[PDB]
């Protein structure tokens, strides 16, 4: 009741941040926002 | 005699029609040079798509290379 509420608003807490969304693994924004010398993709993981 | 005065009226008119399928016979030649011109012109056009296709040909090998890389310098070609 009480702690099944409290479980329940936790679970769907864990389950909606672990939500691996999608981050920046992307080519084409890098790709076509930075104009640089050519090379394959160089994703600026800095 | 008049009998073979009719065989010359007769061949007069076989000299006119042969005479006429001569002419055709060289206007149809003149026709295949001017075909055979109008055919290059045709495998000109069919070139000039072939050189499209190279482009694109060109295209899809390069973004392969770029896409499979699983694992350098800037010499290109410009015409």
């Amino acid at each position: 009741l009480l702690s099944a509420h409290l479980e329940q608003i936790s679970i769907s807490c864990q389950g909606i941040d672990s939500l691996p969304f999608p981050p920046p693994k992307i080519f084409t924004n890098a790709l076509l926002s930075n104009p640089d010398i050519t090379s394959l993709i160089r994703d600026t993981e800095a | 005699s008049p009998a073979l005065l009719a065989r010359v009226n007769e061949k007069k008119a076989e000299l006119e029609n042969l005479k006429e399928l001569r002419d055709l016979s060289a206007a149809v030649a003149a026709q295949m040079e001017a075909l055979e011109q109008k055919l290059s012109t045709l495998s000109s056009g069919t070139e000039a798509i072939a050189t499209v296709l190279a482009n694109w040909h060109n295209v899809l090998r390069a973004i392969s290379m770029a896409s499979a890389k699983i694992p350098p310098q800037t010499l290109v070609r410009i015409p």
